[PDB]
């Protein structure tokens, strides 16, 4: 070859992961009529088996083999700013839901919002404490950038440690307020925008929390140039994705409609 | 475009057993069950 | 290393070609489900006896034409074995991630099987509304496993567009503006970003129907605040921009066609085509109301969704104008694939008007949920898709195979094609206009002629689709081996022979500036 | 820590012919076979499911 | 530099999230649970739940959370 | 406060080979669009090849759309087929 | 890999009465499914 | 209702339906008109000898082939919204009607001054009466006062359903939870079909709507009849 | 008294609300004029109104939940 992009080699993890997926949902429909977890267990750990080997081989490709040239990492970039976009427009069907049911309520509801017999949660006490957590967040994470690219080892963990931190007290945080909330996701159209919308939400702090930790434990293992770190700055981006949703949440649904 | 003569060439016969037998593959077994629509 | 090969595949060509073998094996469920549906109402009557049966079989008729037969061919099976080729580029920039796309298709298609097996089916329509689609009008599985197949074949589509879009953006040849890549290239990029955009709504709206039918969620359920016209919006602000998704990549297909078989080196009016299909993506996000013309909208709601619509057929025009102007002084040669791609250009045109019709939604009132409806979308997208995949397959059959199709055999396809789709589909806006509901099981008997004759209809397309079969074995087991294509200074997919080796461009193109 | 890195991209290196999920050694092997036996297995066991609840 | 993100993540980030945990702290307790009123748009039940006895939301308390006949 | 490691020291395969080529204002791997020469017959657009042949695509006026493909040969200058601007391989 | 007309395939086209049986079966299974599925819920 | 063999639209019942059909007329020749162009400029591109394979320009041409199909359109959507506000227009109904849409028949609600309802089934095939139609018979018709503006609302008590009747041009979906308005007014006294709009299940082809208009004294007496 | 008349308040296609706010109307009424013990007879209108506009079964469920004291509006 005299161009620069990658020839991967031939991966049994696209069939593992199309297998996963089909016992995920075959594992769900299981679960929701048939009574068993069996099959959805098979799925989730297949599904965590075919995750940790393909990001494996990306990073057997990159930092030990030497793939990603200036081309490849051009490349990833867009391929993460796309994801980002679709994972918008996921949350975007949420959000309607949301001021679809709130700006014009039904007379089940009462016809008021927030409905009668829904006592919401105070925006000033645990979701004020989240937001300051996840803006926090994106000041230590851009400080653990600003030390990678400055050559500093320490300072970048220490960093990328107080980001993982905040993400880990987030989702307790958010884990305690669930098990304290007063209305749950069968109290009408409240409950199900309320629950899915931050339900979905909480999923995503969980995968970039797990994201940000890949990146803590290749970091101590050396993998990152001053240069050269798309693991981190995608993790990065997607951070904060999970930043900027928490911050419509927080309006949208915590104190417009409270 | 243009190609070389068939390497296996495919005589009026051998075409009329691989449409027969093309037909027959989509019409038997939908033509079984249409046929017997009533016993079910 | 048969599975090395076809498993683990991480080869454009390779996959595909499982795409396409996949397109046309659910093309034969495709048209089975349909051959019942004009059974049922070839006379009056019952044929099955069991309309949920009935309903069943029109959803299913539907999923599996759009979500595993149409898409997969057009963006996974032309769109893998063409895009690379026509920049040049050594494989898509996520070559694994690719092969997953591909796999998670036989998995949803086994999970739609699956809801038709178990319990009676999910007799809904493919558009799915609630409550009819809830966990009383529909307790059971049925509709679940619905959802599921529709979850997979969104994870497929979303990658696959966030695959096309890097490959067309970032693997072009450093000379190489997005103003020199080839119009199907620009088909398949707005196609992604239609897809990118539009199917995390549909993911989002078919998950609140899941946590509605399992999680007592009530989004769409009125006795806890919800509203079934919520549905109706998420899915249709998917399902207009999945409506131009379904035919972009045969408009980029047709532009090669036309411009191939009139004996030009480009199509007329480029960067009008460009903006033709920008601005059709574009237009495609903000008209989805106009599904909604009955639910009981505003009148100032209706007045802007039918303005809006309309608007549409300007930049379409400008590409059915270009397309008659790159026929314009050609050295016509009336291959089979030339055949298809003018059929479609009729065929599409009547059925633009008929949605043209629609727009004015006083009128829709009276043609909403009638036969007119399915007469419009089996005119623009059940032939026009078809006609550009049957053109697109005859045109580049040589290129995949390194084999000949028998000309005068494919010509008689088209003949016979052209007959049957017309005969089955011209007489629904008649049905339409005297007010023939659609999803209907059986008709009041002043309708009984034009069913009559669309029914006989469909099995002369039934006999057209057993000869193509029979059309494809001759070309295998006949092995007349490519030697010359005509123009490949201006179609450089055909410039490494016929098949291309598996790896192709390991040595990029030169082009200076 | 001590930067490992020359080492794996040594082994990683390799003129051995293997593709990338397997030049680990023997342990992606191991991985591996499970991975694609709980896939397959799985998928068999989700047919019988079918099977099972396509019938009353 | 990451000298200036630094000075923002002590002198201002974690500062404000140590305050707001103040606050939080401050206005914790349990306050009195809400006369049970069987209103018919909350405790929807149109299918039992997978876990459980079928009617217990996957983060009950029974603190807080009525069933649709009432407090546990 | 130093311990992270740089392309210098660690980048390796082709990101390395891409990289080293670059400081010596070399492109092996073909990242940079070349500059056309006049390209008369004296003056050919001399193109760099590992093989006999290679696939040009020549842009005959700027932005034109339309790009004209061919094999350039080892051997005698060609010329593109629609501009005539001459091109030569060497291997 | 193999390289070439009728190799660049996942079936044979080695032998073209092979090919017929393959091409019947694999379009044939498809055209059939949906008869076979209504014939089943019309068995319930 | 429908007659066999029938290419249009069922004759208007109502003023607004009338409206209708001139609009269809006037839109239907533009789409022949269209139609046949497009088919000619095929043919003419393809049966001649001559060529002329060289660059085109194509600016000029783009003009025309964005202005006048814009102009096209304007004259579509002139009289299309012409018609939309002209239903729109505030009427003063006479009457207000229910009708509620059920798993499968329609139940009707004439609560202005007595409560009077009733649900309204297909008459099934083998109990059709000599001279009846198949599907379309219903054995409690919907007895309206002909000449008078009507207020129809339309909802349903389980899934969604669609209350259409062609020949006045009326099509209202029926949705749980909402109430939807159509305003009705027949010129002329008869029977006036339709058939539900939107797929309720297994019965979705066997819920149908029969009218019966006839003048206000007749409907005052068939109403003091049904308490 | 016909039918209800156009109200301004509520033009469109969903009469939903106008049917709700004049029952909820009658009913405010009914309870303001009982509690004085003046006359139920000037809450007329809105009877007419929501008896024309509301669904029998709206109706019948809105009398049951106010008897249960599970009805969501404020009367
Ligand atoms: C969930 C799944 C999600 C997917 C995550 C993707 C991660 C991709 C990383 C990867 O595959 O690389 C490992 C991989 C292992 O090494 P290698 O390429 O296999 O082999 C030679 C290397 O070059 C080695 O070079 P090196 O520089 O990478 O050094 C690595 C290693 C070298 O060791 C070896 O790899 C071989 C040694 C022989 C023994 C093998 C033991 C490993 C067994 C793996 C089991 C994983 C299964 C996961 C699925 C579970 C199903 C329930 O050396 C060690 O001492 C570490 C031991 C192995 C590290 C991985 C351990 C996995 C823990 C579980 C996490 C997954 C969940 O190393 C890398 O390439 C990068 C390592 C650094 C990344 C580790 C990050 C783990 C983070 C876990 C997240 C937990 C979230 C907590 C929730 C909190 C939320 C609020
Ligand atoms: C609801 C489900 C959704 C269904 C979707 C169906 C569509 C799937 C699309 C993908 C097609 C399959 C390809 C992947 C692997 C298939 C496995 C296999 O054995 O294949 C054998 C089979 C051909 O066998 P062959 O000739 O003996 O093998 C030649 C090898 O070179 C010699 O290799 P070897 O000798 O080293 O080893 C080969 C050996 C064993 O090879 C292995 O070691 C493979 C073992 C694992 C294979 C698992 C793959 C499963 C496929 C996915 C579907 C699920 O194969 C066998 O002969 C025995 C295995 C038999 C397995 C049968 C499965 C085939 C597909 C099933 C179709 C749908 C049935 C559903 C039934 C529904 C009824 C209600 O491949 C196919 O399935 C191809 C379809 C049959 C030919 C149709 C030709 C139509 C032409 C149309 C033209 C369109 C293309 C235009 C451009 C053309 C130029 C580029
Ligand atoms: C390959 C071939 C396969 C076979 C194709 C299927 C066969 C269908 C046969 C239809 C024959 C109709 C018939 O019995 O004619 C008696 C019929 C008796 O005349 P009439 O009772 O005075 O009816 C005049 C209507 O009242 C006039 O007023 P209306 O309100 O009754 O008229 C509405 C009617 C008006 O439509 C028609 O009159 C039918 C037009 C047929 C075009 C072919 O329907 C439509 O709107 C049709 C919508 C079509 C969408 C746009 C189609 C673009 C056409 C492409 C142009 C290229 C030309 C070649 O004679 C005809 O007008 C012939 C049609
Ligand atoms: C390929 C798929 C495809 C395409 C491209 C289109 C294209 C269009 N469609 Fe269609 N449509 C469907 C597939 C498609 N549609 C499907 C599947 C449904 C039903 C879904 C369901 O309910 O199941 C549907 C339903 C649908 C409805 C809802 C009807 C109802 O349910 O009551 C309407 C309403 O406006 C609509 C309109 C249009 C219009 C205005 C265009 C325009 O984009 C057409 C533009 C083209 C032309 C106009 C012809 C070429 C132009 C010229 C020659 C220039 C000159 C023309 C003029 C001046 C007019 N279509
Ligand atoms: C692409 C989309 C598509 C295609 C191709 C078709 C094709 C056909 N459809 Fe339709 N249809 C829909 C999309 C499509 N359909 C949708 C979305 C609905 C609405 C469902 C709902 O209401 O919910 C519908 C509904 C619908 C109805 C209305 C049912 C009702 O309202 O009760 C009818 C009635 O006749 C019908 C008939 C047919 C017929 C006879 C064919 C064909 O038989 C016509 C001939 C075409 C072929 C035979 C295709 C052949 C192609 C291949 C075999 C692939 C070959 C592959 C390669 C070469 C690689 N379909
Ligand atoms: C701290 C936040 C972390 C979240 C993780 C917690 C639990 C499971 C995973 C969550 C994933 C996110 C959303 C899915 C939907 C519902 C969960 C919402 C969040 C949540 O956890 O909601 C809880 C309900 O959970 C329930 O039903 C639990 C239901 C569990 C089953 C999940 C169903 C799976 C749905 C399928 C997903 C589809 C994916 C689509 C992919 C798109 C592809 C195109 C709330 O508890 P409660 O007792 O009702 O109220 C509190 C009263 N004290
Ligand atoms: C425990 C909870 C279970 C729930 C399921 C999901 C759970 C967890 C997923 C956590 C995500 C972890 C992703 C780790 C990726 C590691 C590989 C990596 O980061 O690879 C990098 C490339 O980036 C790349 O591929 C970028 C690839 C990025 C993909 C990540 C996107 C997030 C995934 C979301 C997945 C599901 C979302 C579904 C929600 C609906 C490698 O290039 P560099 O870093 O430049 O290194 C090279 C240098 O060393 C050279 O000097
Ligand atoms: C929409 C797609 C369908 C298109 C129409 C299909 C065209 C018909 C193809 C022939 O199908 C066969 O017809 C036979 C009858 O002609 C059936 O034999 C049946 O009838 C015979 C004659 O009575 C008996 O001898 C057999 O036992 C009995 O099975 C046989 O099963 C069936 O396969
Ligand atoms: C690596 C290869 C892949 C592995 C495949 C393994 C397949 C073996 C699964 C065992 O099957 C289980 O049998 C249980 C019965 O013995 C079921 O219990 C469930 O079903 C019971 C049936 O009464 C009920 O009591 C309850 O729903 C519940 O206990 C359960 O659903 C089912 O999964
Ligand atoms: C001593 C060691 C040096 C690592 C190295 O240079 O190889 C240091 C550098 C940065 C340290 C980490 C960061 O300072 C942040 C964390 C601080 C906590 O007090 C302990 C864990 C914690 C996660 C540390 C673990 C470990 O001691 C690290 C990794
Ligand atoms: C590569 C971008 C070219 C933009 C051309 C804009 C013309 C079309 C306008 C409608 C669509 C714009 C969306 C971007
Ligand atoms: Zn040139």
């Amino acid at each position: 070859q005299t161009h620069a992009y990658h020839m991967v080699n031939p991966s049994p993890w696209p069939l593992t992961g199309a297998l996963s997926a089909l016992l995920m949902t075959s594992g769900l429909t299981m679960w929701f009529h048939f009574n068993s977890m069996t099959l959805l267990m098979i799925g989730l750990t297949t599904n965590m088996l075919t995750m940790y080997q393909w990001w494996r081989d990306v990073i057997r490709e990159s930092t030990f083999q030497g793939h990603h040239t200036p081309a490849v990492q051009k490349g990833l970039r867009y391929g993460m700013i796309l994801f980002i976009i679709s994972e918008v427009l996921f949350f975007t069907g949420f959000f309607w839901a949301f001021y679809h049911s709130s700006l014009a309520p039904t007379p089940e509801l009462g016809g008021c919002w927030p409905p009668t017999g829904i006592h919401p949660l105070n925006p000033l006490e645990v979701p004020l404490l989240n937001t300051s957590v996840l803006l926090a967040s994106g000041v230590s994470i851009t400080w653990a950038h600003h030390s990678l690219m400055e050559g500093d080892r320490k300072h970048m963990l220490q960093a990328l440690f107080i980001t993982i931190t905040l993400g880990v007290y987030f989702t307790l945080l958010q884990a305690s307020e669930y098990y304290e909330a007063p209305f749950t996701i069968s109290d009408g159209v409240y409950g199900s925008t309320f629950f899915v919308a931050t339900g979905f939400h909480g999923l995503h702090v969980i995968i970039g929390s797990t994201f940000l930790i890949v990146c803590f434990f290749r970091q101590l293992k050396f993998h990152f140039t001053s240069n050269h770190h798309f693991g981190f700055e995608a993790a990065a981006w997607y951070w904060h994705f999970v930043d900027v949703v928490w911050l419509f949440l927080y309006v949208s649904i915590y104190w417009w409609g409270s | 475009i243009t190609a070389k003569p068939a390497k296996t060439p495919t005589s009026p016969k051998e075409q009329a057993i691989g449409l027969s037998v093309t037909f027959l593959s989509f019409l038997l077994p939908a033509g079984w069950v249409l046929y017997h629509l009533d016993n079910y | 290393m048969f599975i090395n090969r076809w498993l683990f595949s991480t080869n454009h060509k390779d996959i595909g070609t499982l795409y396409l073998l996949f397109g046309a094996w659910a093309g034969m469920v495709g048209t089975a489900l349909s051959l019942l549906i004009r059974a049922e109402l070839g006379q009056p009557g019952t044929l099955l006896g069991d309309d949920q049966i009935y309903n069943v079989v029109v959803t299913a008729h539907a999923f599996v034409m759009i979500f595993f037969m149409v898409m997969p061919i057009m963006i996974g099976g032309f769109g893998n074995w063409l895009v690379p080729l026509m920049i040049g580029a050594p494989d898509m920039a996520f070559p694994r991630m690719n092969n997953m796309s591909f796999w998670l298709l036989p998995p949803s298609f086994l999970l739609l099987l699956a809801s038709s097996m178990v319990e009676a089916g999910a007799g809904t329509g493919w558009t799915v509304y609630p409550p009819l689609a809830g966990n009383l009008a529909h307790a059971g599985a049925s509709v679940d496993l619905t959802i599921f197949s529709l979850h997979l074949a969104g994870v497929s589509s979303i990658l696959g567009a966030i695959n096309f879009i890097t490959t067309i953006i970032n693997m072009k040849p450093p000379a190489m503006s997005q103003y020199q890549t080839p119009l199907f290239v620009w088909s398949v990029m707005i196609t992604a970003v239609l897809l990118l955009l539009s199917l995390p709504v549909l993911a989002a709206g078919i998950t609140m129907l899941l946590t509605d039918r399992n999680l007592n969620t009530t989004f769409f359920d009125p006795a806890g605040g919800g509203d079934p016209i919520l549905y109706q919006h998420l899915f249709w602000f998917f399902g207009h921009p999945e409506v131009y998704i379904l035919i972009l990549p045969g408009f980029g297909m047709i532009s090669h066609i036309v411009t191939y078989y009139s004996g030009k080196k480009e199509p007329f009016g480029y960067m009008g085509m460009v903006w033709a299909m920008m601005s059709i993506g574009f237009l495609g996000f903000i008209v989805w109301a106009h599904h909604m013309f009955t639910v009981g909208m505003d009148v100032d709601t209706r007045a802007y969704f039918t303005s809006a619509t309309m608007i549409i057929a300007i930049p379409t025009g400008v590409k059915v104008f270009s397309w008659l102007a790159t026929l314009h002084g050609g050295n016509i040669k009336w291959s089979p694939a030339m055949m298809w791609a003018l059929g479609f250009i009729f065929l599409f045109t009547v059925g633009g008007l008929t949605g043209i019709v629609l727009a004015n939604s006083s009128l829709d009132i009276v043609l909403h949920d009638t036969y007119y409806v399915v007469a419009h979308f089996h005119y623009v997208l059940s032939m026009g898709a078809v006609f550009a995949i049957m053109g697109g397959f005859v045109h580049w059959f040589p290129l995949f195979s390194g084999y000949t199709l028998n000309d005068t055999w494919a010509k008689i396809h088209f003949a016979i094609m052209f007959v049957g789709v017309n005969m089955t589909f011209f007489p629904q806006h008649f049905l339409g206009l005297s007010g023939m509901p659609r999803r209907y099981s059986d008709y009041p008997d002043a309708y009984t002629m034009w069913n009559t004759i669309s029914s006989m209809g469909s099995f002369i397309s039934l006999t057209a689709v057993m000869l193509m079969v029979f059309i494809i074995w001759e070309a295998f087991a006949s092995k007349r081996e490519v030697l010359t294509v005509d123009l490949t200074t201006t179609n450089l997919e055909w410039l490494n022979g016929c098949p291309p080796p598996y790896h192709t461009f390991e040595e990029p193109t030169y082009v200076n500036l | 820590f001590e930067n490992r890195v020359a080492e794996k991209q040594k082994l990683f290196q390799e003129d051995n012919g293997l593709p990338v999920h397997l030049k680990g050694g023997a342990t992606d092997n191991i991985l591996y076979r499970v991975t694609m036996t709980l896939c397959l297995g799985g998928t068999l066991y989700s047919l019988y499911c079918l099977g099972w609840a396509s019938f009353p | 530099g990451a000298r200036t993100w630094r000075f923002l993540t002590f002198g201002l980030a974690l500062p404000s999230v140590a305050l707001c945990t103040l606050n939080s702290w401050l206005h914790s307790g349990h306050r009195e649970r809400p006369a049970f009123i069987p209103y018919h748009h909350l405790r929807i039940r149109t299918k039992p739940f997978s876990w459980g006895d079928g009617n217990h939301t996957f983060f009950h308390n029974p603190r807080v959370n009525p069933l649709p006949t009432g407090y546990e | 406060g130093g311990g992270v490691p740089t392309d210098e020291e660690q980048a390796t395969g082709l990101e390395r080979e891409v990289m080293l080529a670059a400081r010596k204002g070399q492109d092996p791997y073909n990242i940079l669009a070349p500059k056309a020469t006049s390209g008369t017959k004296e003056d050919p657009n001399l193109v760099p090849s590992i093989t006999n042949k290679r696939i040009v695509g020549c842009i005959c006026e700027e932005d034109n759309s339309t790009v004209i493909w061919f094999w350039l040969h080892k051997g005698e200058a060609q010329r593109c087929p629609s501009c005539g601007t001459h091109y030569k391989l060497v291997p | 890999y193999e390289e070439g007309p009728g190799k660049n395939i996942p079936f044979s086209v080695e032998n073209k009465w092979r090919l017929l049986a393959m091409m019947t079966l694999f379009f044939g299974s498809g055209f059939a499914a949906p008869f076979f599925i209504v014939r089943h819920q019309l068995l319930k | 209702m429908a007659y066999p063999m029938q290419l249009g639209f069922q004759d208007a019942t109502s003023p607004i339906m009338e409206e209708l059909l001139h609009f269809h007329d006037h839109t239907l020749m533009i789409v022949f008109l269209i139609s046949s162009l497009v088919l000619y400029i095929i043919s003419l591109m393809l049966t001649t000898k001559l060529t002329h394979t060289s660059t085109m320009d194509a600016q000029e041409v783009e003009t025309i082939w964005t202005i006048l199909p814009a102009i096209i359109l304007i004259l579509i959507a002139l009289p299309s919204l012409r018609i939309l506000y002209m239903m729109d227009e505030i009427n003063n109904p006479s009457l207000t009607v229910k009708t509620m849409g059920h798993q499968w028949y329609w139940s009707y609600e004439y609560t202005d001054y007595e409560d009077l309802s009733f649900d309204s089934y297909m008459i099934p095939t083998s109990e059709l009466k000599p001279g009846e139609l198949r599907l379309l018979e219903v054995d409690n018709r919907v007895v309206l006062p002909m000449e008078m503006t009507i207020r129809m609302l339309v909802s349903s008590e389980d899934v969604l359903h669609s209350w259409a009747v062609p020949s006045l041009g009326l099509k209202t979906d029926a949705i749980p939870g909402r109430l939807n308005q159509t305003t009705l007014m027949s010129s002329r006294p008869g029977l006036y079909y339709g058939q539900c709009s939107e797929i309720c299940g297994s019965n979705h082809s066997f819920m149908p709507i029969v009218l019966e208009l006839v003048p206000l004294k007749y409907f005052e007496k068939w109403s003091a009849s049904m308490l | 008294y016909q039918t209800a008349p156009f109200d301004s308040r509520f033009p469109n296609q969903n009469q939903t609300r106008n049917c709700w706010q004049n029952y909820l109307d009658f009913h405010r009424c009914e309870k303001a004029m009982t509690a004085k013990g003046g006359d139920v007879s000037v809450c007329e209108w809105y009877r007419r109104v929501y008896k024309s506009l509301c669904p029998i079964s709206w109706v019948s469920t809105w009398d049951d939940r106010r008897a249960e004291g599970t009805f969501p509006g404020k009367i």
